[PDB]
């Protein structure tokens, strides 16, 4: 399954392999059983260019894992400003709450990230 | 006159223990319903219902483990939860 | 006797509520693979001679209305009752497409005193739904 390999390549940060897989028709919104998508992985692992190529090809900006977390939540946790901005440009929902009632703004406060809280 | 409780003769077969997430697979379905259907197909003519549900518990407990590219969600386990207010044995072949 | 009477003319109803898609306002994900469950359950219970009724994507109000209506049917010729719930959940809660339903409210319709044609008969609720977000880390065998 190409969708598994995409998730795999995205996690490892293989930007080229990500592009090759998508060209072969790999589902950009592929999921593991925890609802983790390539966009979740790219946001968490800080792979900016991969985040951008997934979103360009229609990655669900507001996909939720089994804890209700969006890529915006995960980007906020590690504090990747550029990914947060790119996610926001593609219509990421700042008001989205995980199953624990936390927003991306709430994570930025808990991490002590002043630069992220204002954005 | 003789009575029974209004809550008697209910069975609640939960996929998972109280407080826990319940795992599903996109192609095969949920772990619990897979196992329930498989155990009913194999044992509905052989075992009482509680014993069928116990095979389901073991099947879910031993044969399934989560796979996730996020370590937070990886290698997780699941036990179903049989809740019986039944007053009799249940055999589907009667 | 030790065993439920199962030689009534009919085995009974098997009501399957299959919620796959949820209102945007809820923020709840699509339940991929639930159709596989629903089809698997119908095959399994129809082979057990149950009268299978599948309902897809029901709101919280529709779930309650359905269960009220089903509990008010004549079950006197039926050996048992089965209801299968496939949805998102929380402890004590099943989700309609538009929000939470209290599981107790659903099952109360079938109480011994409220559904008289099922008094003394097994009422089986099969609940495929989260009961929280807790994850079992497991332990080596």
């Amino acid at each position: 399954d190409l969708g598994k390999k995409l998730l795999e390549a995205t996690r490892a940060g293989q930007d080229d392999e990500v592009r090759i897989l998508m060209a072969n028709g790999a589902d950009v919104n592929a999921m593991d059983d925890a609802g983790v998508t390539p966009l979740h992985l790219a946001a968490k692992r800080g792979h900016l260019e991969i985040v951008e190529v997934l979103l360009k090809h229609g990655a669900d900006v507001n996909a939720r894992d089994i804890w209700g977390r969006t890529p915006l939540h995960l980007a906020a946790t590690v504090g990747h400003l550029e990914i947060v901005e790119v996610l926001l440009e593609y219509g990421a929902d700042v008001n989205a709450q995980d199953k624990f009632g936390k927003t991306a703004f709430d994570i930025s406060i808990d991490n002590g990230n002043e630069d992220l809280a204002e954005i | 006159c003789h009575k029974i409780p209004v809550e008697a003769d209910f069975l609640y077969a939960y996929s998972t223990a109280p407080g826990y997430y319940s795992w599903r697979n996109s192609k095969d379905g949920s772990w619990f319903i897979q196992s329930l259907c498989a155990m009913l197909k194999q044992y509905a003519d052989k075992l009482e219902f509680m014993h069928i549900l116990t095979r389901v518990n073991r099947k879910v407990a031993t044969e399934f483990e989560s796979f996730s590219f996020d370590a937070t969600f990886h290698a997780k386990k699941q036990i179903p939860c049989i809740v019986s207010m039944l007053t009799k044995e249940l055999y589907f072949y009667h | 006797d030790n065993s439920y009477k199962m030689d009534y003319p009919e085995m009974g109803l098997c009501i399957i509520i299959n919620n796959k898609n949820f209102h945007k306002s809820t923020g709840m994900t699509s339940r991929s693979g639930t159709d596989v469950d629903a089809a698997n359950l119908r095959e399994t219970f129809r082979n057990l001679k149950y009268e299978v009724r599948n309902k897809n994507d029901l709101t919280r109000e529709e779930i309650v209305e359905l269960m009220r209506d089903v509990s008010k049917e004549d079950h006197s010729k039926r050996s048992s009752f089965v209801c299968v719930l496939l949805s998102h959940g929380e402890e004590g809660i099943i989700f309609g497409t538009n929000g939470p339903v209290d599981l107790k409210k659903i099952t109360n319709f079938f109480r011994g005193d409220r559904c008289r044609s099922l008094t003394g008969k097994p009422k089986l609720f099969i609940i495929q739904a989260c009961r929280g977000t807790e994850l079992d880390c497991g332990i080596e065998t």
